[PDB]
């Protein structure tokens, strides 16, 4: 009949619920537990940092670059044209989202002078190797050859997007604020 | 050592729908800080807990403040700075002071009947009641039996039974006669020690209920998260057995 | 060997997976097995065994995920699971009372075969392999409470491994090597941690043998008698497939244990723990009310009950000139009490498997259930007077009952007739 | 499901056992199983593979009762057994060299069925447990070398999670949820810990099915031709039984892997390895000179192959909106490239099973061999001129060989006649 | 024949010591690894131990007990008979093995004040409580429970022996050295 | 960066047979001591080790006398004393000097032909080879390329690869020219910088090769113990094969 059925229905769902509330629990607890910080804040002095210098900091477990670039790297990103790019996002999360990668949006500050970036490379998140390294006087990743100009910006290989710039703000004359 | 008599308080946390009272956990929190943060430390307690929802319930602003007082060891700079939520309380100050972080649930209050374990089953284990009964367990006056004869550096508490007692305060079988037994802390509390904000009583009383609320919390912050579970996972099971029941009935009738 | 109805593939897609890896005609003869249609509710303990080394396994290899083995981080890192992973503290909860479960099923489990005569022939081997996982359980859950490194698990890990430094001759190198040095230190956590993992993996590949076991045999049922097999038409009088009959009689038990578990879990989960491994191990102080997990409770009772005064020991000391001490004694008195469980097939003389038409043995077994309840609390209890002379009487009876009764007794019995078949007491 | 002699029980023992629990038959019917008698030197990996995962575990149960899983101690507690257990340097060049062993006896294994058709009908089932248990195989040996906590453990952990990364919409999620966090750190490192520990058993129960499906089947062999079983008179004329004849010809032969492999680990063990894992793990640096291990790389070699610079990616990300950029083309190219050869069974549309007997197969064939070597090869070169086009090359044969050659060939190739029997080729 | 028979020996010989080559390293590993102190070498201030004072100390893992007795646990200590003992033996590394258990042999000066044992029962190894607990005015283990006396005897319980003295000795007026 | 050539040295201990030269070890623990100690620790290395049998094996007293001349923080107290056997090397004093623990497995010397590892496999890993190298390879004089445009704080190495170049040191496509890279360690050694007690020579080969033999042993101090397994494993299996090889042919016999 109809209220026969009923039970058949009512115990499966029940039996159903029962499964996924105890699988839940066990996909959760491999999330980020209570000691994890998701985004915090620090202060990186600058004032010992001559051009040519690049500062590597540690950022919620990944490298941050702070390089004060010189005269050539400053010029070699304002020498190329947007549409030469891989990637003409700015990926800047000082300014809006839908700055074009110009070297004006990649630097801090108007001068162009200081490049503030993950150290992360966009393909698979190993650390791009700088000194001017790679085909466009900028970063090489080692892991699968990808290349980055003088202003951060994916040129060449597999990574899809230009290295992200994280929220950086000079607090005053000689030290810059991340987060 | 052995088990004794606890008094038995009713701590809102208590009963099936039992639940912390937010404001007794600030109360007890400040009189963790005033007094007994002298000597006890709360190793595994994070600090940033005090935010997090089913205790004190701080802002995030309060307890950013409130971790800057303690001066913690940076893990990379080894250099010392002020703390952060994300440190711990420190450890004790006092070498010979236990550790707080569970004290609550290290400690129980009730034993027996006949060592059967029936009284924990009908009254918890007791660790907060045995917490509040040491905090008012300190007299005046030691027991007559003592009278010129307590140990340099030790005081009489009442609910304290792992202490060593004179030998004029034993039996002739060597038991001890006196309910409790000699502690090396000093009684710590005294009327209106602490001054409460929200101007709730600072009786000995009301801090040694207060304290021992927020050491129930600090050993068990989960404590209502587990309750929800419990309650969940009861009614789950009983709808299912019932069904369950009702569908076993209704195949084994083809049988008998 | 009972004659049932094999495996048909129906589908395309099953006769094309049974002619190159018959796994479903495994799973449906496995799960169709006929079974007696009179089993009572002492026959679930199996499935709850079953639910709890899942339980356990999953629980465990969650909660390794968040857990360090190194003496000044593993009490921390417990407390970490406590605090900050996502539902931790619920995880932790149901795999210490999961233990408890798992321990509770196993002497229903043990003491329904005691009864109803399950270790009887054929099923000598059924009984034996569970002996082997008995004795796996209790070395994975004594392993597994060091793991927190609180006072309990120190002191625990200490005495236990001082058992096998009480054998003659060999017994200080099987301590030096299970410790891995002078003292249980890290190296002893770091080795217990590995075995914790690996056994309960023993266990299941134990499990699979057990089953395989009384499988052949076909499941004993309360009357002792076994399911006719001259044809498949007498054998359906006897018994019902175990799917659905008994798979949602199964899942209905389970459902009303797994009640009362959650409820334990949820509003009382430390009301069978020891309050004193919230304690971080010291290595110089034994907290004075120390006390061994509940379900080891009977094995130690017996093993402190044999002191220096016992008049046994001293004839043992006497005789074995000075081998068998007392700290011997007890050890062997404690591993011997489960010893004469396991060949508790050979002791028993008797030809009637069920208890319930053996008048006199079911004095002498109710008897054992209560010795070993009173064991269990002797445990808890001081080793004054009169604790000690209770003990002493309780494990008297415990080897009384396998080494004398059950040989005396089947061959002084007079039993009850019990039915002619199955059919005949399902309908009564 | 040849024809053949059943087992009987001859000592009181076996009787006593046989009626209870048939294990000893379990044992008889596995190892007397009749096999083809013309079976070469190419049917040893399967044991080669059996002695590493026993090999494996056993170091493996050894090490972790030494090991830390914990940042700041896990490379200082290996250099702790290398240094201060005893006899722990050999168990851990043990171990590590015993997964390049691993890896060497599937590729040989593998290469073997691609050639002699073992995963053509009715064998598909066999393949497919074969292609989860390489899959299970790789995440072991990933997750193995992250725990040192080495320069390469670090990043080869960053660069594998990050493989997860690329599926869109859900691949952030995924990596945090592998990770436990925004990096690579000791949450990562914990997890890992207990993966590694549990799937070598998920490993050897999905052995339990391979085994069980060939057995099933019965053994592929060098001409394809299916041995008789229209009656036991001709199945004997195929086979020998496979205890002793081919129990001594694989310990024999097991002998001489052990021998090289021996000579390894005591002349050679770091041959196989990186330098840099000897390192401690840097998360500000990564080496300029980072590599996978040797039995990653063909697979390492297709996915960096797969450039914004190549042509078909390009084509990718226009006709696909950009969803598919050259980063996620390369994860699909990788993981893609073990998926056709899943399909094997369903792509290679020749109805003759041994590629011994297909004269333009076998060309392509020895390309593919050469080709996985080529990609071995290249993987551990630069990624610039002429390297980066010879990956291109070659991951460009590797699905052309499965997704066109072996559709194509069935349907092509004149292929020539096989033996009439098993019989015939021994004897020739 | 007898070179047919040959064959069959060497072959299963050499499996049998195959298998012993790889068998004892699996048990070996687990010994004391070559980081472990097995004896090593102290020295303990004790001026400020007052009489009726008992000073724990870890050494190799496991505690020692300093304890200067009182008149009252001295005499006690010499008005038992050997007879009456579990175990007569002195258990005193600093002194001859056969050495009996008298209060005197028990003890590292001739007055007898100087208490100096491992505190480590000799039953399972528990930490024996003292401050003079028990039947016997001396020390009481939890565990099984074992009665030591003031001398650190053993009289009632599983434990067969007394509590072991180690090598220990007076360096100075004020300093004891263990080992 | 790049692999590059190394001069190969006859270590004692290389091949199948090969041996650490007890006096060689402990002239290259002087040169160690001496020299690179003040910038580089072992952090890894147990101090007892130079008396454990297969290295310097010192007497137990002179290493205990060793031990003395290193400030160590004690776990416990906390504060510091002389160091003990039971201690390990310290740490590198200089931030930026990389441990030499292991540095003699951590680095290659040997590398190609075309990258098909052939190299490796007869001539080894090559990191004691490569550790001479630079310790030889600091010219006096630097290369044409670069006369003028040195970075400050660093020195040309022939055997570094992994350093920075000048720009006038690089091709049309910016791979150096030169054979090495530019290093920040300044040239450690110098001819008789370490006086030999038993008055073996101190000559810059001398000492680069004794204390590369030294930084051998830091690494792989089971190096011989792990030989005489390797031999003994292959003269088991050697006669195992042989035999099985006879049991397999004698079986099969009956069959074809
Ligand atoms: C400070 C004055 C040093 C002394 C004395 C020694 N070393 Fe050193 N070393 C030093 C630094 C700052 C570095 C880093 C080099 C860099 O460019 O970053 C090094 C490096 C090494 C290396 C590693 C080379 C490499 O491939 O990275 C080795 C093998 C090495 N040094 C060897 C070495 C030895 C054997 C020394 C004693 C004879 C020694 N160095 C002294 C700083 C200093
Ligand atoms: C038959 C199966 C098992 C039994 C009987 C068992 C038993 C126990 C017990 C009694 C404890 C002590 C819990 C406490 O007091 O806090 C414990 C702890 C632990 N167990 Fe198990 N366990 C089993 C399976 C497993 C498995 C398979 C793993 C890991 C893969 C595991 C991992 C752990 C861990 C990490 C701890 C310490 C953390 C904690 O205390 O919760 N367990 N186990
Ligand atoms: C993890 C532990 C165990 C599991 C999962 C398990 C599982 C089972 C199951 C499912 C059954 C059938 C259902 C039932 O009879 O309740 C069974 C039966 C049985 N088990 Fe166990 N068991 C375990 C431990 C043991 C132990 C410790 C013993 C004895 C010391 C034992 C002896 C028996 C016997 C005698 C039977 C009766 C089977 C028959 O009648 O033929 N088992 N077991
Ligand atoms: C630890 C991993 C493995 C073990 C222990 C194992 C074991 C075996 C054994 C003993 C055989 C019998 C023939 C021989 O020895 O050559 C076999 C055959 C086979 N294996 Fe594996 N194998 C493993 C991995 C794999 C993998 C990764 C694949 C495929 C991707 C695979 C596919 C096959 C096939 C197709 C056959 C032929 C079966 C037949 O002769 O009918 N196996 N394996
Ligand atoms: C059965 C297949 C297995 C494979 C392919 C495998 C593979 C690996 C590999 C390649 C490493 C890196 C070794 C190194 O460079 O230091 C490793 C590390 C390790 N594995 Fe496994 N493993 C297996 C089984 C196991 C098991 C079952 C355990 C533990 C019960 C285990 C425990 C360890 C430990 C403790 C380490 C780190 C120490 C070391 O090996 O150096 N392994 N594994
Ligand atoms: C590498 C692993 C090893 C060495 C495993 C060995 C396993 C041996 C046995 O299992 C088969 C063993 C667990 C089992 O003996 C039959 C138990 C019933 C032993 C019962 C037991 O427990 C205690 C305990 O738990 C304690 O806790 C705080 C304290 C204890 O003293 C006060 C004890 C104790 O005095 C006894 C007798
Ligand atoms: C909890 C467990 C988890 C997350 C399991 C995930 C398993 C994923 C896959 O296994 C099925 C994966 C192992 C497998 O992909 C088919 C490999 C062939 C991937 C090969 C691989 O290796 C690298 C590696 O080893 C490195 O070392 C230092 C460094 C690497 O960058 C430079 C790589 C790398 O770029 C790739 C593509
Ligand atoms: S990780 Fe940077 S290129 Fe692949
Ligand atoms: S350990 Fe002290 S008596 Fe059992
Ligand atoms: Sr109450
Ligand atoms: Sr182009
Ligand atoms: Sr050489």
């Amino acid at each position: 009949g109809t209220r026969r059925d009923f039970l058949y229905y009512a115990t499966a769902g029940a039996g159903a619920v029962a499964t996924g509330a105890a699988v839940w629990p066990l996909i959760n607890q491999m999330n980020p537990s209570a000691d994890v910080q998701a985004l915090a804040s620090i202060f990186v002095d600058v004032s010992s940092v001559e051009p040519g210098v690049q500062l590597t900091v540690k950022f919620l477990g990944k490298p941050i670059f702070i390089r004060r670039r010189t005269e050539a790297d400053i010029e070699l990103g304002r020498s190329v044209q947007l549409g030469q790019l891989v990637d003409t996002n700015a990926r800047n999360a000082n300014i809006d989202a839908g700055a074009e990668a110009t070297d004006q949006n990649r630097t801090l500050d108007e001068a162009g002078e200081w490049l503030v970036m993950w150290g992360v490379c966009t393909h698979l998140g190993c650390v791009p190797i700088g000194g001017v390294s790679g085909d466009f006087g900028g970063w090489f990743c080692p892991c699968h050859g990808s290349h980055y100009d003088s202003a951060g910006r994916i040129r060449k290989g597999p990574a899809p997007e230009n290295l992200p710039i994280p929220l950086a703000k000079f607090i005053d004359e000689t030290t810059i604020q991340l987060g | 050592a052995g088990g004794g008599h606890v008094e038995d308080v009713p701590f809102s946390f208590e009963g099936p729908f039992g639940t912390f009272d937010q404001h007794q956990l600030q109360r007890g929190l400040q009189v963790y800080t005033e007094v007994c943060a002298a000597c006890h430390g709360m190793k595994f307690v994070p600090i940033r807990s005090l935010s997090e929802p089913g205790g004190p319930e701080l802002p995030e602003d309060q307890v950013r403040a409130y971790a800057t007082q303690f001066t913690v060891t940076d893990e990379e700079t080894g250099e010392d700075r002020e703390g952060k939520p994300t440190d711990h309380f420190p450890h004790s100050a006092l070498e010979n002071a236990p550790d707080l972080s569970l004290m609550a649930k290290a400690r129980a209050g009730f034993h027996g009947p006949m060592g059967t374990g029936i009284s924990q089953l009908f009254n918890g284990i007791g660790g907060p009641e045995y917490i509040y009964s040491v905090l008012t367990g300190f007299p005046e006056e030691p027991p007559k039996c003592a009278e010129g004869h307590e140990p340099d550096g030790f005081y009489y508490n009442r609910a304290f039974q792992n202490g060593s007692v004179p030998d004029t305060c034993k039996d002739a079988n060597g038991v001890k006669t006196t309910a409790g037994s000699w502690i090396a802390m000093p009684p710590p509390l005294m009327d209106d020690l602490v001054e409460y904000a929200d101007g709730h009583d600072a009786s000995v009383h009301a801090m040694a209920e207060d304290v021992s609320a927020f050491l129930m919390w600090a050993a068990e912050p989960k404590l209502m998260a587990r309750k929800q579970a419990g309650f969940t996972a009861v009614m789950f099971l009983t709808v299912l057995s019932v069904l369950l029941y009702l569908t076993n009935k209704r195949l084994w009738a083809g049988v008998k | 060997g009972i004659p049932h109805d094999h495996y048909e593939p129906r589908t395309g897609i099953e006769k094309w997976l049974h002619s190159r890896l018959p796994i479903v005609a495994l799973a449906y003869d496995t799960i169709m097995i006929p079974t007696p249609r009179n089993l009572n509710w002492m026959w679930i303990w199996g499935v709850v065994l079953a639910f709890c080394l899942v339980l356990q396994i999953v629980t465990g290899i969650v909660l390794a995920m968040h857990y360090t083995p190194h003496v000044d981080l593993a009490f921390a890192s417990v407390e970490h699971i406590m605090r900050n992973v996502n539902g931790g503290f619920m995880l932790r909860y149901l795999h210490a009372n999961g233990a408890s479960l798992f321990f509770i099923a196993v002497y229903l489990h043990i003491f329904r075969g005691l009864y109803y005569g399950s270790y009887k022939a054929p099923r000598e081997v059924t009984w034996i392999v569970g002996m082997l996982i008995y004795l796996a359980m209790m070395a994975t859950a004594f392993m597994g409470y060091v793991l927190p490194w609180g006072q309990m698990s120190f002191w625990g890990a200490t005495v236990i491994t001082g058992l096998f430094g009480a054998i003659p001759g060999i017994g200080h190198s099987i301590q030096t090597w299970l410790l891995g040095g002078p003292a249980v230190d890290n190296a002893t956590l770091n080795r217990f941690f590995s075995l914790h993992y690996l056994l309960p993996f023993v266990i299941a590949a134990l499990v699979a043998i057990h089953i395989w076991a009384f499988h052949s045999t076909g499941n004993n049922n309360p009357t002792g008698v076994e399911v006719r097999r001259t044809s498949k038409a007498e054998a359906q009088k006897d018994t019902v497939p175990f799917w659905p009959y008994f798979i949602i009689k199964d899942v209905f038990a389970l459902a009303v244990v797994l009640l009362v578990f959650f409820a334990i879990v949820g509003f009382m989960p430390n009301y069978l723990g020891h309050p004193d491994n919230y304690i971080e191990a010291n290595p110089l102080s034994t907290p004075a009310h120390i006390v061994p997990e509940w379900y080891f409770l009977p094995f130690y009772a017996i093993l402190r009950a044999f002191t220096a005064d016992v008049w046994v020991v001293q004839i043992a000391n006497f005789i074995s000139f000075g081998i068998i001490d007392a700290k011997f004694f007890g050890v062997l008195a404690m591993f011997g009490a489960i010893l004469v469980m396991a060949l508790v097939p050979w002791l028993d003389t008797s030809p009637v498997r069920s208890g319930r038409y053996r008048p006199m043995f079911k004095i002498y077994f109710w008897l054992l259930a209560a010795d070993f309840v009173i064991l269990t609390w002797v445990g808890a209890q001081q080793t004054t007077f009169p604790y000690d002379w209770i003990s002493l009487i309780a494990s008297a009876y415990w080897f009384a009952y396998f080494l004398v009764i059950l040989p005396i007794l089947g061959a002084i019995e007079k039993p009850v007739a019990p039915p002619a078949t199955i059919e005949e007491d399902f309908n009564a």
